[PDB]
């Protein structure tokens, strides 16, 4: 990466001013005479002791153990920005009561306890307590800064050759938070950095500003393509979360200090708008955050399969050859992707007239293979009087504008391009309607969309993005809205895929830029990584940090985007990707072709084995994503989420969990002969899913590996559903029978769930057409019951096999099903591995049933 | 009166009653007990394909919704009706 074109905090004038304020006595103080207790909130005036500027604090206790702090100017010359469309609803409030007061302090009680907020007057300060335990403090280090709007580098400011007219002057806001007892913080993606966030005292702050960074490097706090201003704090005793609802450029400082971590947010404009999510468990934090910004959109089943992509496939014949290559080499694949060379000179919604002259027939061929296609649609529109999309947006004034009133023009893939104002709802409605089958000619129901460069990337712009002083809907500057521009693109695109079907089909949209709330609209990936072992390793902490903040549909380009991976690296990347949520191979324009059958047979076979494992686990993946959709729980999880009291797991990032059932430690080193797998949990057992060998926790097990090894362990007490009949795509498999893998706890128990529906519509929600099954084992009986009775489904899916790990040989096996006579099942038992296989139960997955081992 | 014999796998790994041949569950390690279903991972399905060359396909492509044989006999219970295209 060339670091010179991207600002450090010193080169950012508002970061320099804010970060120059150091911990000390705050000049802000609360005017307790102005105190008011409104219906939904508490309001009190704040004053700067030197400048006499008057601010208004709006303090709210919220349902679900949350507090919201908002600070705006009392009488501003012009309104400050407040982030719209991110919150899914107005958060239900809880009543505040004054429960204590003196000359310099007011104590507040949220509802009837146990949460209390102490407002200190001089100096201004907020403390949050459960009973008498101090949870969090606000402005304890006195770092609050609120630059008020003055009379229209503090003003006009230049970086390189680009000039920010800055017509409103300095308007930055900042605030600090103290987390007593916390030594580990996580979140604020996206950064190519470790899962556990590092202290920023002797270096740069973490930066949140959606930017396109060419050949990004590892282990540094430079801002990447997406920004989610959510930080999580974990200790042995409690979990906390901070949600800084600001859409402008934001810098975050982290300092450690009895152990305590301090966090300081510094934003360029808007109001102060922060949510304190009080836990106490990390899953409470998930629920708290999900109630604010929503949950992961339920992906259509196909999008959880394997995606085959590159820049670029030449033509329809090439796409069909790739399709046939998967079948001819017995490798599953659901989607083939079309990068920017498929369009007419990077005019999106078009097709190259020579290389893609009949897209419908290409899409029909893929449909006959029961496969899908993804076409890229970027948010920059070529300035071209012959380009209908450009003419309509120009004629309807839907472009981002400059201060003189003309449409902004930058440089991107098609050369000179303009940028639709996606903050304008009329523009988003236009965009969404453009995806109708009449408007997007050549599109079909099995064509899906990829949104790239939506930071927005502007090749001739400052830091390769849009000028700060561009003007959007309502007169707001680009500096006010920057970090939600990508989300609006993702949102309008996803809505378009829904509308084009009459509101029936679920969308799939991959997006590069993102914000809080992007999980509602599809998937994200970590952009342009590199074919190197360290980039392989860093995929885990990057997606894990996105998982913790609600973005569960995450991945990194399998094989690396830049450069050519050696065959061993590509194999290890397929094994890593096969156990990560979004699973796509992608490659730069000048890389060699690396479709998985172009490798030597020994490398092909390990890749095929990794693909088979992924497709077999689709019922498991699908259920984890339904739980993410209903509860807000991440699919890919750090070990400390499942073992919050094991302090040796607080920094692990070469290992992760899928739900609570599978622990994954992929090989990420060339020529490795083994791996060190930490199996946590006291009184816990883990099963090597390849050898069925049981292991007791906690321990660090040395596991020898070969080229084909994917170290995966199933936790005792869990039941994992699998499709053991791998077919060429997920559409081919979605009526197939299920095999249940029961991993017995030391107490002889296990439990698990299974979600099923048609695989691609909203019928599960509009018509309750779905199944949610509970599988439970205790004593010597396996029972299937309904975990949601409202859901019914016509499906031929049945239970063809049950594999029980950690069981002795029974004398007989008896199955009971409602509506059927009592049946006897034959079985097979391995005394060495204690694995029991129940043959062909033959019962419908929609039926209640029980299997008893005598 | 009379009786009926059992079926044995072509690799001799087992012997099963004939009601477990094509019963949509894999009992033979070589897949020989399910030549007409998709139950075995290593099985094969035979397209007779009258009017063209006969063909062997993977068992996993039986009733997958995709027309693999020109005579369409690989799709007999999947919802995909395959026209005969052996010409
Ligand atoms: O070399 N420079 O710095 C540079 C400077 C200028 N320029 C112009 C005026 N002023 N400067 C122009 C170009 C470049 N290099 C090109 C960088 C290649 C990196 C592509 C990023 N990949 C994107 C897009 C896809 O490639 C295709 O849609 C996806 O495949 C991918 O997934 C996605 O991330
Ligand atoms: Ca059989
Ligand atoms: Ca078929």
């Amino acid at each position: 990466v060339d670091r010179s074109n991207f600002k450090t905090c010193d080169e950012s004038s508002f970061c320099k001013r804010q970060r120059s304020i150091r911990p000390g006595l705050s000049p802000y103080r609360a005017l307790l005479d102005t105190l008011q207790l409104g219906p939904d909130a508490l309001t009190v005036h704040l004053i700067h002791e030197v400048t006499k500027v008057l601010l208004v604090l709006e303090l709210q206790g919220l349902q679900k153990d949350m507090t919201r702090i908002r600070i705006d100017e009392l009488e501003p010359r012009r309104p400050r920005y407040r982030v719209p469309d991110v919150l899914v609803a107005d958060p239900p409030t809880a009543r505040l009561s004054v429960s204590g007061r003196d000359d310099n302090s007011v104590e507040l009680t949220v509802a009837e306890g146990p949460y209390k907020i102490i407002l200190t007057a001089q100096p201004f300060r907020l403390d949050l307590l459960e009973d008498r335990s101090l949870l969090l403090s606000v402005n304890a280090r006195g770092l609050m800064a609120f630059e008020h709007q003055r009379a229209p580098g503090a003003w006009e400011e230049t970086f390189k050759t680009h000039s920010d007219s800055k017509p409103y002057g300095p308007t930055s806001v900042g605030l600090d938070f103290s987390l007593p007892g916390m030594e580990h913080v996580y979140g604020i993606p996206e950064h190519a950095d470790s899962l556990r966030l590092k202290v920023t005292e002797g270096g740069e702050p973490y930066r949140l500003y959606n930017l396109d960074v060419f050949q990004y490097e590892l282990n540094n706090p430079m801002a990447l393509y997406g920004s989610v201003p959510v930080l999580l704090a974990h200790s042995f005793h409690r979990d906390l979360g901070i949600f800084w609802l600001n859409a402008a450029e934001t810098w975050v400082d982290i300092s450690s200090n009895t152990p305590q971590t301090d966090i300081r947010w510094m934003s360029e404009s808007g109001i102060i708008d922060v949510f304190l999510m009080l836990g106490p468990s990390v899953f409470d934090v998930f629920r708290q955050y999900a109630s604010l910004t929503g949950t992961q959109a339920l992906p259509p089943l196909f999008s959880l399969g394997y995606h085959q992509s590159r820049w670029n496939y030449r033509d329809e014949a090439d796409v069909l050859e790739v399709d046939q290559g998967f079948d001819d080499h017995n490798m599953p694949c659901d989607v083939i992707w079309l990068d920017i060379e498929h369009a007419d000179g990077k005019r999106y919604f078009t097709w190259d007239p020579t290389r893609f002259p009949q897209p419908l027939n290409m899409l029909e061929h893929l449909a006959s293979k029961r496969r899908k296609l993804v076409a890229i649609v970027d948010p920059h529109i070529k300035v071209d009087s012959g380009y209908r999309v450009h003419e309509e947006l120009r004629n309807h004034g839907l472009y981002v504008k400059t201060r003189d009133g003309s449409d902004y023009e930058g440089w991107c893939w098609p050369g000179s391009a303009s940028y639709p104002d996606f903050t304008n709802p009329r523009m988003r409605a236009w965009w969404s309607n453009m995806f109708s089958f009449d408007n997007y000619e050549g599109s079909a129901p099995n064509l899906y969309v990829w949104n790239d460069m939506n930071e927005p990337s502007v090749f001739n712009g400052p830091e390769v993005t849009m000028l700060k002083d561009a003007v959007h809907y309502g007169g707001w500057e680009h500096r006010d809205i920057h970090n939600i521009y990508g989300l609006y693109v993702h949102m309008a695109t996803a809505d378009g895929l829904i509308q084009r079907s009459g509101g029936i089909e679920r969308p799939f949209v991959l997006s590069r830029a993102f914000f809080s709330g992007s999980q509602r609209f599809g998937a994200v990936w970590t952009g342009d990584n590199t074919a190197e072992w360290d980039h392989l390793k860093i995929s885990i902490p990057m997606c894990l940090s996105l998982a913790l903040v609600g973005l569960s549909f995450c991945g990194a380009d399998v094989g690396g985007f830049f450069k050519n991976p050696e065959p061993e690296l590509l194999v290890r990347w397929y094994q890593m990707g096969a156990y990560q949520p979004f699973f796509r191979a992608h490659a730069h324009l000048d890389t060699g072709r690396r479709e998985p059958w172009l490798l030597a047979s020994q490398y092909q076979d390990a890749i095929r084995d990794a693909l088979f494992q992924r497709y077999s686990l689709l019922p498991f993946w699908y259920t984890l994503f339904y739980q993410a959709h209903k509860e807000g729980f991440p699919v890919m999880r750090p070990l400390w989420v499942q073992y919050p009291e094991d302090m040796s797991t607080f920094s692990i990032e070469d290992q992760f969990m899928l739900g609570d059932a599978l622990l994954i430690h992929p090989v990420s080193d060339a020529g490795a002969h083994g791996v060190q797998v930490y199996l946590p949990g006291q009184e816990e057992v883990w099963y090597d899913i390849q050898s069925y060998q049981k292991h007791h926790g906690p321990q660090t097990l040395y596991l020898p590996v070969t080229l084909s090894s994917i170290p995966v362990f199933q936790r005792g007490g869990t039941i994992v559903p699998r499709w053991m009949r791998v077919r060429r795509s997920s559409d081919c498999m979605k009526d197939d029978p299920i095999t249940l893998f029961v991993a017995l706890s030391p107490q002889g128990t296990a439990q698990g769930e299974l979600f099923l529906d048609d695989g691609h519509t909203f019928n599960y929600q509009t018509r309750h057409e779905f199944l949610l099954r509970r599988f439970s084992f205790s004593g010597s009986t396996l029972v299937s019951s309904s975990a949601d009775p409202k859901g019914h489904l016509e499906t031929p899916i049945w239970i063809e096999r049950v594999v029980i790990m950690g069981a002795g040989k029974p004398a007989a096996v008896v199955l009971q099903t409602k509506g059927s006579p009592e049946s006897r099942l034959s079985f097979q038992h391995d005394p060495e591995t204690s694995v029991l296989i129940l043959r062909k139960p033959g019962v419908s997955v929609a039926s209640d049933w029980s299997i008893h081992l005598r | 009166y009379e009786e009926s014999k059992p079926f044995t796998c072509l690799d001799g790994t087992a012997t099963i009653p004939f009601d477990q041949v094509n019963d949509d569950y894999c009992d033979c390690k070589d897949g020989s007990d399910e030549p007409g279903t998709a139950a075995c991972p290593n099985g094969s399905f035979h397209c007779t394909n009258t009017g063209y060359k006969p063909l062997y396909i993977l068992s996993s492509r039986v009733n997958d919704g995709v027309c693999d044989c020109c005579d369409g006999t690989d799709e007999y219970n999947s919802g995909t009706v395959c026209e005969n295209t052996c010409r």
